[PDB]
């Protein structure tokens, strides 16, 4: 059948699709990302993300682990700067107790102090594993230098805050952001009725709208961290459109025009106006792409470069110059059509998997409360037109930039030189 | 418990064997001729 | 830095004495692209970042 | 209610299989029964270097023409090579189904190996091999394959020795291409929003005339390998962590107790500790890959060994039920996504000769109980000589007598 | 029964060393898990009370009668934390049994 939606009077969104899949998935989406913290409770969302298997009021930890592993189901937590999503999946004959476990975890945690004291070492280990690659550190640095208050908060807990996050901070964060008006329960392979009926046992406790988050403010700035990696990972971004604004799409078409990354393995070359503009001048190994991250109040669009330290300068300059050409109208309609085809194929392959489909429905729910059929999107992306793309470009080419650099930065330029 | 019982089964033959080995060894070393007088060749 | 800094001097002058609270004893883990990071952690599924 | 995988066969011999689903992002993919097992130590990197070069240049699409086309519809182009199979797959939209198939046709035949391109790749491959050593678990699994299949074509690696990589001739490659790219050893697999009749038409037009006749009847043939229990201990104490893999001989693709062995893996200290059932044809390696600090490898080995014996001697129904549930969630399906379903078909037509449906997998899972699990585990784990591969600070890793002897419980 | 329990509390004699009832529990595995889950201030008071009782037993003295632990006042602090340890312990045991 099709997707089916009810908005409950306490604000909770219920979305269901019964496709008679052998494995069914059920996720719950909360507007409780890392942007809702301030300087007093930094890293609380990271410990909340890692605290999904802790003794809940309804279920002891042993059960919340042995019962999910007994049926072979999976419980995972995915977190962005805006949204958290707790997802369970398993055989249709066990999703009743899977919803019991998931809704107990979402609605009634206990946050015992010895459990979080044991979890803080896992928090440190998870942060080290996450920052084992340079991209993660350079994107966290880029957000920290790009924004002032809201979206500048890191996804991972700072080093000083380990050992300082308490049970009361987790309880305050849950009581202020895990309310029914900020939650959508989305189920693929289940009946809508049960979701409605599992939305009453729980998700009825907190009916508020939660403690809304401050508006994110852009700051600009360039940060460089000599780390030794032969490769100077450099991200240069500027402020862009919010998710909803039409301009948004234009920026997605602009990143797929300026390269969206590789499309071929071990042979991903000349796949980008950027890649072409770098490769016509530099014979060193490189990786240049376009970065776009848009959140419900603000967006970042820019370029991302990995290169040998020595060439790091002009490669960045070459990439920047290519965007300036797009800001001068130097583009062809066939290139924009190919960018639109790449963007729509990427969207369809993102929603072709079950967990990606459940995430998409989830995001749409929290964002606009409505489901937008894949088809609808296709015609809206088509709405974006050439001039629109050019426009977004000039926004980037003019707006104050924010630069995060890492590596041997002896030949990496600055923003006033860039 | 139910599970523990299953474990027992798997070890029952094993225990029997070891017990059997014990029995055999005991008789052999002890030189007990009562039981041994009941074996075809060694008897004597 | 005698007349220029004064009180701020000791901040710009290492002074290892060479010859002639104290420091309190001041990790190895198991083992590109562009897109907003999205951290993931699972009950049993190992964590991951799909940037 | 899962749609069946329909298989047809073309005169050439290539099997143009397919599958269909509401999805609209199909993954078309050519699988070839050609890997490092079919190489004869004089062309040990031919499949890898053809994989690196196949995408870069085809006769009809000169230079980087193909990679442009693939960009024009926004499709994704991937390829991989194992010791037994090679795959070239494209993720695209449904409406771009014909041209994608035509693109795949060029990639398998009419491909052009530019001697220049050959050279550029040589650099890429050599350098990576020169940096591949960085990935320890890859080093440990290559060491395990080498010491377990000593003297056979299964010891070598997909990459091959540096020498073979340096020395490669358009002609050598041409041979591997003309020898191991036969039409009866090829499957055209499609998953997602594809029609089987349209794919069968496209198959003939673009993928017909695929070679099928070998040269001077140099029809390849294969060797049943030997599992030589042995160890390899690459000691390098400067590394922070140690990677240790211990395996025994696996049954193969066609032996059904694999399913039972998978349940045993689903039943199973030192950081990462993953169990594995590498299963090549006519042999495989059941086992474990545990990383660990130098001071705990010893204990880990014991723990691992302990677990195995427990599975040979004291398996209960509850852990068997848990392992069956864990296995039944590794079922690959449309919800797993096209590429995964795509891949299965190709591997199922290459290995089993047919696509095993998920209902048959569920039947073979539910027939597994605790008694046959401990019987099959005693058949494959108990009192067997393992292959051991260690890399890192592995001095406290026990030698071969302690490992082998630990494989038998004096109490049974 | 209440008065006879007070008389037995006086006859037990750990109140004369200033100890609580939960200080006198034998540290098994469950008791050590319950002690580890205590907050820092309660743990520090428990360790000081145990050290003072050991010092008084060393000198073969007791506290003055105004400093003894009144039966009514004794607080069973470890008890709440202990029950949980036992509950969790049993749950785990049952799971294995089954
Ligand atoms: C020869 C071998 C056996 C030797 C036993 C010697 C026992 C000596 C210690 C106990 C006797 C102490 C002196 C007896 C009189 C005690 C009077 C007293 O003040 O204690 C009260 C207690 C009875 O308590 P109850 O009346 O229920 O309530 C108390 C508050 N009104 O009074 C009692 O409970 C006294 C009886 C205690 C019996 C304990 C038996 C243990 C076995």
């Amino acid at each position: 059948q099709d997707l089916e939606f009810t908005k409950l009077p306490n604000g909770l969104v219920i979305a269901s699709l019964e496709n008679y899949a052998p494995l069914s998935r059920i996720g719950l989406f909360v507007k409780a990302g890392s942007r809702y913290e301030d300087s007093n409770n930094l890293g609380t969302s990271h410990l909340l993300r890692l605290a999904s298997s802790l003794t809940t009021k309804g279920a002891s930890s042993f059960k919340i682990t042995r019962g999910i592993e007994a049926v072979g189901g999976k419980l995972s937590v995915t977190a962005t700067r805006e949204n958290m999503a707790y997802t369970v999946e398993g055989i249709r004959s066990d999703i009743e107790i899977l919803m019991e476990f998931l809704l107990n975890v979402t609605t009634a945690p206990e946050f015992r102090r010895w459990e979080v004291a044991a979890l803080r070492s896992q928090l440190k280990i998870d942060k080290a594993v996450a920052f084992q690659n340079s991209q993660t550190r350079i994107i966290e640095n880029l957000h920290d230098v790009a924004y002032k208050n809201a979206l500048a908060n890191p996804l991972y807990c700072p080093d000083y805050r380990m050992g300082k996050i308490t049970s009361e901070e987790l309880h305050y964060f849950v009581q202020n952001h895990f309310t029914s008006a900020r939650m959508a329960l989305v189920g693929l392979g289940v009946s809508h009725s049960v979701l409605k009926q599992v939305a009453e046992q729980f998700l009825n406790m907190r009916g508020g709208l939660g403690l809304a988050g401050a508006k994110a403010k852009y700051r600009g700035g360039e940060i460089r961290e000599q780390n030794g990696d032969n490769l100077v990972h450099a991200a240069i971004v500027a402020e862009s459109a919010a998710i909803g604004n039409a301009e948004a799409n234009a920026f997605s078409v602009l990143q797929h025009l300026l390269g969206a990354g590789p499309h071929i393995k071990r042979g991903n070359n000349t796949t980008s106006l950027l890649s072409q503009s770098v490769a016509k001048g530099s014979h060193q190994p490189f990786d240049v792409s376009a970065f776009n991250a848009s959140y419900s109040d603000s967006g970042l669009f820019g370029i991302y470069t990995i290169s040998q330290a020595a060439a790091a300068g002009e490669v960045i300059n070459a990439a920047y110059n290519q965007v300036k050409a797009v800001a001068q109208g130097n583009l062809s309609s066939a290139d924009v059509q190919a960018a639109k085809n790449k963007l729509k194929a990427g969207y369809l392959m993102s929603v072709e998997t079950s967990e990606g489909f459940l995430s998409e429905i989830g995001s749409q729910a929290l964002a606009a409360g409505s489901y937008m059929p894949p088809s609808t999107v296709l015609q809206q992306i088509d709405s974006v037109a050439d001039a629109d793309v050019v426009k977004a470009a000039k926004k980037f080419v003019s707006g104050k930039k924010s630069m995060a650099a890492s590596g041997n930065l002896g030949h990496t330029p600055f923003l006033d030189e860039l | 418990g139910p599970r523990y019982r299953e474990l027992a089964r798997n070890w029952i033959p094993t225990a029997g064997m070891w017990g059997t080995v014990g029995a055999v060894g005991l008789v052999w070393a002890t030189d007990w001729r009562l039981i041994l007088d009941w074996v075809p060749y060694i008897n004597g | 830095v005698a007349a220029r800094s004064g009180p701020f001097a000791p901040v710009l002058s290492a002074t290892s004495r060479g010859v002639a609270g104290a420091v309190p004893a001041a990790p190895v883990l198991d083992v590109a692209a562009a897109r907003p990071l999205v951290a993931t952690v699972g009950l049993n599924v190992p964590a991951s970042v799909r940037f | 209610s899962v749609p069946e995988t329909q298989v047809s066969i073309l005169d050439n011999g290539l099997r143009v299989a397919s599958e269909q689903s509401s999805h609209a992002t199909c993954t078309v993919g050519v699988w070839i029964d050609a890997g490092s097992r079919y190489e004869t130590e004089k062309n040990n990197g031919a499949g890898y270097f053809l994989e690196h070069l196949a995408f870069k240049g085809t006769k009809n699409r000169p230079g980087n023409a193909l990679e442009k086309e693939v960009e024009s519809i926004g499709a994704h182009l991937n390829a991989y090579s194992t010791r037994e199979h090679t795959a070239y797959l494209i993720k695209a939209l449904s409406k771009d189904l014909p041209k994608v198939v035509e693109l795949l046709a060029d990639i398998v035949q009419n491909s052009s190996l530019e001697d220049s391109q050959i050279e550029k790749e040589r650099d890429v491959i050599l350098r990576e091999m020169q940096e591949n050593d960085a990935s320890m678990q890859n080093v440990v699994f290559d060491y395990l394959h080498a010491t377990a299949f000593q003297g056979t074509p299964l010891a070598q690696a997909v990459e091959g020795p540096s020498e073979n990589v340096r020395r490669l001739s358009r002609t050598d490659l041409t041979d591997y291409l003309n020898r191991h790219y036969k039409a009866p050893r090829m499957v055209l697999a499609a998953a997602g929003g594809v029609e089987h009749q349209q794919l069968l038409d496209l198959a003939q037009k673009h993928l017909s005339s695929v070679s099928r006749v070998y040269e001077e009847d140099a029809v390849p043939g294969l060797t049943p390998c030997r599992f030589t229990g042995s160890e390899i201990r690459h000691r390098d104490d400067a590394l922070p962590l140690a990677h240790v893999a211990i395996a025994v001989e696996g049954p193969g693709w066609a032996n059904p107790d694999n399913v039972t062995l998978q349940v045993a893996n689903a039943i199973i200290l030192c950081q990462s500790f993953q169990t594995f059932n590498i299963s090549y044809s006519d042999t495989g390696l059941l086992g474990a890959h545990f990383v660990c600090d130098a001071m705990s490898i010893d204990d880990m080995v014991f723990f691992l060994q302990g677990q195995w014996m427990r599975l040979c001697t004291s398996a209960t129904e509850s852990e068997v039920t848990r392992g069956k549930n864990i296995l039944r969630n590794a079922l690959v399906s449309h919800l797993d996504g096209t590429t995964p379903v795509c891949e299965d078909i190709g591997r199922s037509l290459l290995t089993y000769g047919r696509r095993i449906p998920l209902a048959e997998w569920e039947s073979r899972i539910q027939e597994v109980d605790a008694q046959m699990l401990r019987d099959i585990c005693s058949k494959y784990f108990y009192d067997q000589c393992p292959a051991v591969a260690g890399y890192g600070p592995i001095e406290q890793l026990p030698d071969y007598n302690r490992i082998r002897s630990g494989m038998f419980w004096l109490r049974f | 029964l209440d008065g006879f329990r007070k008389w037995y509390y006086n006859a037990a004699g750990f109140n004369k060393l200033g100890l609580m009832r939960d200080d006198t529990l034998h540290e098994t595995e469950d008791v050590k898990e319950a002690i580890r889950r205590l907050p820092e201030d309660l743990y520090n008071d428990r360790m000081f009370r145990i050290k003072r009782a050991l010092d008084l037993t060393m000198r073969h003295q007791i506290l003055p009668k105004d400093q003894w632990t009144k039966y009514e006042e004794d607080k069973f602090y470890l008890e709440p934390y202990l029950k949980e340890v036992i509950r969790e312990r049993k749950e785990r045991e049952e799971w294995a049994k089954k």
